[PDB]
């Protein structure tokens, strides 16, 4: 396929798909079901790690949000495959990113010496089983 | 379309999706042929110039090389190298066909190029010298440039562009061309458009 | 056949043949099915040679795409049936190639180095079985 | 259409899509008929001129030759020989009919020139060099080039160029040629078209 | 029959004969069923000859179709019926006719001395059995 797309060709596709895309919504429920705990097995292993941390080094309450965006964005990095020759660069570019967003240094350097206790999350739970 | 969340490179997961989307594509199909046939329809008269152009005007080099006092064995030009060199302009076609810029098309031909004369240009009598003389010509008789550089340095045959190059000379319209019939037997403009 | 044919005729074929050719995918989804699992032994064998050298050589996010256009095109000239007489000649050539999209050539003679465990892809999963 | 993405050689993927594909292509053909017809109404004319301008001008140069004094049993030309000169005309015609440049159709019929003089005059009588000669008078009535040089060289006959080869003079139209009896039953032009 | 029959003649009978040729054509793909394995004896016999020997010999991608017209034509020639005598001349005219095509000849004495692995390939798959 090409690239260079007219913007009535995207919104004629988008309008006229509207039947199929939720009658396939419809079955990605039922395939929702089973691949949904992928959610429970990121929130334990991150709020496992992380309520400590945060729970004891005295942040705040709604300033924890902030500091889940940094640790989620991590974790994203992670269980997209990329080990530790890419973290050791993207370790520093988070931590300009959300310095620049207002919180403290001193803070973010032992943040970011914890932050190697968080892994990767995502698996497969759909076996093929042809029996 | 793809997830565009993230990554998870999982083959499983790709193959039980594709399992899971073909009760849907059948379908998805069927609705998508009434824009599918008007877009062919305005599309694939910009490949058909583009190829009746090069016919035209490597004919008309390759007779004002033989006017000078060649041979017609001294350049056979048959079938596949004729192929070849269709290969880098319908290339040359898509990548003007994007919205790119002059050298982003100069230099995505240029490796098109390489590809093209390093396969099959091994084993048939024709340097890669004078192929990449032709088509610098085809591409004087065209849009007046003559872009690229070769080299035949290692066992291959390498293609580097000297200078930007310009997209093809030909606009594929957004028209819904009617029949005449269609005109003639109507009573009203509106009823052709409605 | 010929090849000289008129702008017209291919559109008129490609138009009246639309009842067919959408009875014909109709059937080829039945055939896509088990077919479909190339998908899986591509990505199996190519992730499981490419995720370790370009997670542990220092490249980032984006442009491993890049490489994987590289690597997959490699992948392709492969499973056409074409060995080692011919890849003494594309590897150059793809080593131009992709070096005048902007990579390092640093990056390419190792790289060019390290693709001769890629291979072959692409089996049949249909038998006859006349019983 | 093929798969179009790549090759792979599987001989049993092959009989295999073929057996698939059986139960669509008894339909398509029934629908291909409606233009199968007119483009075969309007493409057999180029063969029948062309099959009737060769047994004309052979005609011509052989009562030609009879004319200096020459005996019809020193040139039989009757069934087969005729039908060879035929294969290297009619493969003209195709060469000609797509769009090709002109030492092109010249080498390519130098090509058939030397796969039917090479068949079929092993064992009858005619010599090449005879044959080549007669080739060249029947273009030079047509054309006026007389192109082809052959030689006896090994125990085939071999045909190369010497100079390009025009296409042939007849142009394949586009009509859609409707009966008399349609004409003038019809009340309106636009009876005849819609 | 003769042979000179005007131009209307041959128009008529083939607008004339459309019915009754879509309806031999529909019992045609029944007959094509059992007989369109020649197709996979065909490129068994000739790939399993050919993909070594292009493939170490160095020819590129391309031009393995042009040597595929040279040794199909040899095979359609083995497989209408016709032994080495008549072989012994069609050989050096296929050489001088795709030479003419623009190949090398330092290919053409090895890949003329290479065909003669070639040999015939359809057979019959129907058999009467009036029982």
């Amino acid at each position: 396929r090409r690239t260079g797309i007219t913007t009535e060709d995207a919104i004629t596709k988008y309008s006229v798909k509207a039947k199929t895309e939720q009658t396939a919504y419809k079955n990605a429920t039922k395939d929702m079901v089973v691949q949904a705990q992928n959610i429970m097995n990121f929130y334990s292993v991150v709020n496992q790690a992380l309520i400590p941390w945060l729970n004891a080094h005295g942040v705040g309450g709604n300033l924890r949000i902030l500091y889940r965006q940094l640790a989620n964005e991590y974790v994203k990095v992670l269980n997209t495959k990329q080990s530790g020759e890419v973290i050791k660069r993207l370790k520093i570019a988070l931590r300009h990113k959300y310095w620049l967003r207002g919180l403290d240094e001193a803070m973010l350097d032992e943040f970011m010496d914890y932050i190697d206790s968080l892994k990767s999350t995502t698996t497969n739970y759909i076996i093929f089983n042809m029996q | 379309m793809a997830r565009k969340r993230t990554s998870k490179n999982d083959p499983l997961r790709m193959y039980l999706n594709y399992v899971r989307k073909l009760q849907t594509m059948g379908d998805a199909y069927d609705e998508s042929a009434k824009y599918r046939i008007a877009n062919f329809e305005n599309g694939f008269k910009s490949l058909h110039m583009v190829e009746n152009e090069f016919k035209q005007y490597l004919a008309n080099v390759i007779d004002e090389a033989i006017k000078s006092g060649a041979s017609p064995q001294d350049l056979p030009y048959v079938n596949e190298i004729k192929l070849a060199l269709m290969k880098i302009f319908t290339s040359w076609l898509k990548y003007s066909n994007e919205k790119l810029g002059a050298n982003e098309i100069a230099i995505n031909v240029a490796g098109t190029a390489t590809m093209t004369l390093t396969e099959n240009l091994y084993g048939t009598r024709v340097s890669c010298e004078e192929a990449v003389s032709l088509i610098n010509s085809i591409f004087a008789v065209w849009v007046g440039v003559e872009p690229f550089e070769a080299e035949e340095r290692e066992g291959a045959c390498l293609v580097t562009p000297r200078s930007p190059l310009p997209p093809v000379p030909i606009s594929s319209p957004t028209g819904f061309s009617a029949p005449i019939q269609e005109v003639l037997q109507a009573k009203s403009p509106e009823e052709i458009i409605g």
